């Protein structure tokens, strides 16, 4: 109504007085934005943006400094309004226009690529100060489901490479200040979402265009950007993390933080500390094992072995891992770690007994995923067939009665020597105990498990079982395969 | 010939809404409509009758046995009368119902679950050949039941009653099949740990809630309540979980576990190994109140099964020459 008329009067325009009046109106709008939060606001923001653009295109102590002061006041008002859907998008567009005008008109000398640091720090402080109830403490998935911060990270931080370096430099400079570092540590879901966006400048598979027309040494040193990212990751992982947040941080460390880290000693120490973490909570008990996969990244990075890695892998396998959605990664890690030629037969037998118990207490998907590992172990280890078939208990038609009597006497005193409570895989006597639990899983309702059991019962034709195709399997996947 | 066919399978009017509105003595009207149709229309009438029966089962069960169970039996007989002549349309309707149930389970965890799903599963088991191993309707229903038993959690008496009804339906469907189900054993272990949560012996069972329990306050004598199968009535009154109701649910779960052990798990010696902790949990029941009679009988049956089994070995993989 009146806002549109004011915008039209400002656009039609003694133009300095009109611009000052428009700035005052924008300030009044930003002041009443609190009550607004408690269509005209978007129009006022658009009018303010248009006035700022006109002032930047025209003006450059009462003609140059006055316009600059008005622009700074408008920017501060916008930052205060953003800190305290359509309004957020309008504020983001106004901030982008102000950044473009600062990089294009606020420079003293034309030709030198310079970017503002006070305005960027003020915008970062205004964006980081905003906190919502539905953003932090994500229960289903993610770390921070924001509306303005996520849109800015996906539309502006994911499109420019110099913007990411500028944000890293602003966070490193803000880490020296105690209040800004405390604000960054309190809002750790925003940094987690920025890291999980996977749009950093260190990634070579994706290229980002230059936001400003003149890049201010954006590719001068990637080592400085890597060091800033490592410092930000070290400062943001000091504390104030939930169990789901810790699991997300471990997944990011094993997925897309180790490749962006300059010094991996701190990351390896954090992964080793998290892999040994265990509490009475049932949710956190599987939090360390995936972090152990990050320790496997250390096994692919440094020549440092974890203490009792085989014992930790044996004690980390439980029914909670088979009932979790991250069972595929744990199964892949167990299959990869068992591919070494230095593994003994007692540890292999104990792992086979543990997998048999896990398949005895799980759904059909976990048993189908673990059947290929057992088949690969039987193909690779010929002694494991001794756990499958016992020739001393066999009977032949062309045999003497004394041998049959001895076999009957041996079978009459047959016991199970395997110990399930024994954490040491070598000390577990699963080699002398038969794998009876495989026979209990043969009679299953699903036909794929029955086909896998029938293939395992017969002789092995090919060594490569192609376990990658039968790795991702669930109830919905099995239902879709059966129905289609 | 029918037994041989079962063994071989083991080894190897228009709109539904309009019909439901017209029905809302419905069984007699449905029978009259079916007779008038029989005097694609028959398949549409059968689908509409099945939808009306499912709506009546999942809507309310406030009427008694002689007022609601008689009408349900009449509707089931009317549906089974056209089930022998129409099987492809019935299989397509069962597949569509299974897909709708899967979509409801994917959309909501327990809010989209209704009390008519158990009745629909029982009707599908009764109508179709339950002895069939690979079937277009039986296999998907069993897979969906196993997924619901292994994916859902227990936090109230309604979840425990639904799990007991699902275990009973799985035992009835596998009464002729006699197949081993690790999901059923896992559900029984979870029900035993949830009623004994009130613990340190079983830590990998991953119990959902520790708020559920079973105190030693019920006599569990011969005057105790029976199973009394009424899914709507039990689920709608499970907010007030009584000691008598929880004791009846625990006794029904123990009886179902004993029936599955003596009818399905008695043919596997390795299941005795799978009965190593659970009977110990029953021994924990023997250490819980030391007054129940079903736990002592279950322990005696487990001991007899362990003593009868030799627990030796079983292998094969042989070969020879050729012609």
């Amino acid at each position: 109504m009146v806002l549109l008329i004011s915008e039209i009067k400002d656009i039609a325009k003694k133009q300095y007085n009109s611009i000052i009046k428009l700035i005052n109106e924008l300030v009044i709008p930003e002041n009443v934005t609190q009550l607004e939060e408690d269509f005209l606001v978007m129009s006022l923001f658009q009018i303010f943006r248009k006035l700022f653009s006109r002032g930047d295109l025209t003006l450059p102590k009462e003609q140059f400094v006055n316009w600059c002061r008005k622009v700074y006041e408008a920017f501060k008002t916008k930052l205060l309004a953003i800190i305290s859907t359509s309004l957020g998008l309008d504020s983001l567009d106004v901030y982008l226009q102000l950044a473009e005008l600062e990089s294009t008109h606020f420079a003293s000398e034309k030709g030198a690529p310079f970017f503002p640091n006070k305005t960027f720090r003020k915008l970062i402080i205004a964006l980081w100060s905003s906190n919502m109830g539905e953003i932090e403490d994500v229960k289903s998935s993610g770390a921070s489901e924001n509306l303005i911060i996520v849109e800015f990270t996906e539309k502006y931080y994911t499109k420019f490479a110099d913007i990411q370096y500028y944000f890293q430099s602003e966070f490193n400079q803000l880490l020296e200040d105690p209040a800004y570092q405390d604000l960054l540590l309190k809002n750790v879901g925003k940094w987690l979402a920025l890291v999980n966006h996977d749009k950093h400048c260190s990634s070579v598979d994706a290229d980002l265009e230059i936001f400003v027309p003149n890049p201010p040494q954006a590719i001068e040193n990637e080592s400085k950007f890597k060091s800033n990212f490592e410092k930000n990751w070290l400062s943001l992982l000091n504390g104030q993390l939930s169990l789901q947040q810790y699991k997300s941080i471990l997944l990011i460390l094993h997925k897309r933080i180790i490749p962006h880290f300059h010094t991996p000693t701190k990351l390896m120490d954090f992964l080793t500390d998290s892999y040994n973490l265990q509490s009475s909570n049932k949710n956190a008990g599987v939090v360390p094992i995936l972090a152990l996969n990050g320790l496997f990244e250390l096994m692919k990075r440094f020549n440092l072995e974890y203490p009792n890695f085989y014992m930790k892998l044996y004690q980390i396998i439980n029914p909670d891992l088979m009932h979790v959605k991250y069972r595929a990664r744990f199964f892949r890690l167990m299959d990869v770690f068992l591919s070494s030629t230095h593994l003994s037969a007692h540890l292999v037998a104990s792992f086979i007994k543990k997998l048999a118990r896990l398949t005895l207490e799980s759904p059909p998907s976990a048993i189908v995923t673990v059947i290929p590992f057992i088949y690969n172990l039987i193909r690779k280890h010929p002694n494991c067939m001794i756990m499958l078939h016992n020739p001393a208990f066999i009977s032949n038609p062309f045999q003497t009665p004394d041998q049959v009597a001895n076999l009957k006497t041996l079978k009459e005193n047959y016991v199970d020597p395997f110990d399930v409570h024994e954490s040491d895989p070598e000390l577990t006597h699963a080699l002398d105990s038969s794998l009876w639990e495989l026979a209990s899983l043969m009679e299953h309702y699903h036909p794929n498990v029955a086909t896998l059991a029938k293939i395992f019962a017969q002789p092995f034709k090919k060594l490569s079982y192609n376990m990658e195709d039968f790795l991702d399997w669930n109830y919905d996947s099995l239902l879709n395969a059966e129905s289609s | 010939e029918l037994e041989q066919q079962r063994l071989d399978r083991m080894n190897g009017r228009t709109h539904d809404a309009l019909l439901d509105q017209v029905k809302k003595h419905p069984k007699i009207v449905k029978n009259i409509i079916k007779a008038y149709q029989p005097k694609e229309k028959l398949g549409k009438f059968t689908a509409v009758l099945l939808r009306h029966i499912i709506f009546l089962s999942n809507q309310n069960y406030l009427k008694n046995v002689q007022s609601f169970k008689r009408t349900q039996n009449a509707l089931i007989s009317i549906l089974k009368s056209l089930s022998e002549k129409y099987n492809r349309e019935l299989s397509e309707e069962c597949r569509d119902y299974i897909n709708e149930m899967q979509a409801r389970y994917k959309k909501n965890h327990f809010d989209a679950l209704s009390n008519g799903d158990l009745v629909f599963f029982s009707i599908i088991g009764i109508l179709f050949s339950t002895s069939d191993q690979y079937h277009l309707v039986i296999t998907p229903a069993l897979i969906l039941m196993s997924q619901f038993l292994e994916q859902i959690k227990f936090n109230s008496l309604k979840r425990i009653a639904f799990g007991a009804v699902l275990v009973r339906i799985v035992s009835q469907y596998q009464r002729i099949s006699k197949r081993y189900i690790p999901e059923v054993v896992y559900f029984f272990q979870k029900i035993l740990l949830t009623f004994i949560v009130e613990p340190l012996d079983f830590e990998n069972i991953r119990l959902d809630s520790y708020e559920l329990g079973l105190p030693l306050d019920v006599d569990f004598t011969k005057k105790r309540s029976t199973i009394i199968p009424l899914h709507t009535l039990s689920t709608m009154d499970t907010e007030a979980h009584p000691v008598d109701q929880c004791v009846s649910v625990l006794l029904n779960v123990m009886e179902s576990l004993d029936a599955t052990i003596s009818t399905v798990w008695k043919s596997l010696p390795a299941f005795n190994e799978i009965i190593l902790p659970i009977q110990q949990l029953l021994s924990a029941y023997t250490s819980k109140y030391s007054d129940f009679e079903k736990p002592r009988n279950i322990l005696n049956k487990v001991e007899k099964l362990t003593k009868f089994t030799e627990h030796i070995p079983l292998a094969l993989q042989n070969h020879k020459p050729v012609s």
